[PDB]
């Protein structure tokens, strides 16, 4: 049948289901849409079934499927990500707030049927009430950043690392630092990538025919790092 | 590692219904889709019935359909397969199986598509 890369050539419909554990706060989000990774486009739409996020929206951008990534042609040896499908992959995550609490992410990204589904489970800890992420003193916005890729010898998978800069309301920068594992769930040989990493953008909007607390994003990511 | 643990087999006089239950416990990736297959002594494995984890849709073999019905359970890992106007040639023992990687397409029958067998759990039917 088609496995890998082929699996990606068009429109693939997205699932995004995440159970999350904040200082206490409990809460549960549901997401759909659709992923494009012939452009690098990504749609999804999120939705807070627990009634409402306790936490900014803005933090759980990178938490929300990097299989995604338009690796330009001279690159397609480097997709660790398309290479692991349909079987998937596993994405652990801590993200680090400065001066603030800190994220623990584990999630499975993998195809099931027609539709290609990241189940998350989130475990905050260690925030300040009266800090800038559970005072909800974020700005409804994302910038652009570069996501460093890099093979893990000792796994079979990849280590990934980068910065996020949430914009805060009185015109300061909040720092999240991210440290990324991705390792694949099946036994068929993958591809290990030379040191690279992916240009991303994205784009926070609204539904104004929505009524709960939501999120509508959209990311654009392209790779780049080697030269031909 | 990780273990299916089967239960609820057991005897029946024709006519009458039955409930296998199988239990997903430990193991590192998350269940995709479950299913039951079975066999009787000097004959060949079938495959009975399965369902997906997440969207929940069942598939059913030509000899079950309308009879069995299979369902989970608040998705606690585990699956259940209630078996009504059961009859002699339904005797035999009774696998569940587990499929945790991700797939394409529709659910297949075939024994390797499942990484993960229970024991066996004997259904009998007689006078
Ligand atoms: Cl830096
Ligand atoms: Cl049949
Ligand atoms: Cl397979
Ligand atoms: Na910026």
């Amino acid at each position: 049948a088609s496995k890998g890369e082929e699996l990606f050539t068009g429109v693939v419909p997205i699932l995004v289901e995440l159970d999350g554990d904040v200082n206490g706060h409990k809460f549960s989000v549901s997401g759909e849409g659709e992923g494009d990774a012939t452009y690098g486009k990504l749609t999804l739409k999120f939705i807070c079934t627990t009634g409402k996020l306790p936490v900014p929206w803005p933090t759980l951008v990178t938490t929300f499927v990097q299989c995604f990534a338009r690796y330009p042609d001279h690159m397609k040896q480097h997709d660790f990500f398309k290479s692991a499908m349909p079987e998937g992959y596993v994405q652990e995550r801590t993200i680090f707030f400065k001066d603030d609490g800190n994220y623990k992410t584990r999630a499975e990204v993998k195809f099931e049927g027609d539709t290609l589904v990241n189940r998350i489970e989130l475990k905050g800890i260690d925030f300040k009430e009266d800090g800038n992420i559970l005072g909800h003193k974020l700005e409804y916005n994302y910038n652009s950043h570069n996501v460093y890729i890099m093979a893990d010898k000792q796994k079979n998978g990849i280590k990934v690392n980068f910065k996020i800069r949430h914009n805060i309301e009185d015109g300061s920068v909040h720092l999240a630092d991210h440290y990324q594992q991705n390792t694949p769930i099946g036994d068929g040989p993958v591809l290990l990538p030379d040191n690279h990493y992916l240009s991303t953008q994205s784009a926070l909007s609204k539904d104004p025919n929505e009524k709960r607390d939501h999120m509508v994003l959209l990311e654009f990511v392209t790779a780049a790092g080697i030269t031909h | 590692d990780v273990q299916l643990v089967e239960s609820g087999g057991g005897l029946v006089q024709p006519g009458g219904s039955l409930r296998l239950s199988c239990e997903a416990s430990g193991g590192a990736f998350s269940t995709v889709a479950m299913g039951w297959f079975r066999q009787a002594p000097g004959k060949e494995r079938e495959f009975v019935g399965a369902i997906t984890w997440t969207a929940g849709s069942t598939y059913y073999a030509d000899s079950a359909k309308g009879r069995f019905t299979i369902s989970r359970d608040n998705a606690k890992n585990t699956v259940h397969l209630q078996m009504n106007s059961l009859k002699p040639e339904d005797t035999a023992v009774y696998y569940c199986a587990q499929r945790v990687r991700g797939f394409f397409g529709p659910l297949r029958t075939t024994p390797s598509w499942y990484e993960y067998w229970g024991q066996g759990t004997q259904v009998t039917v007689s006078g």
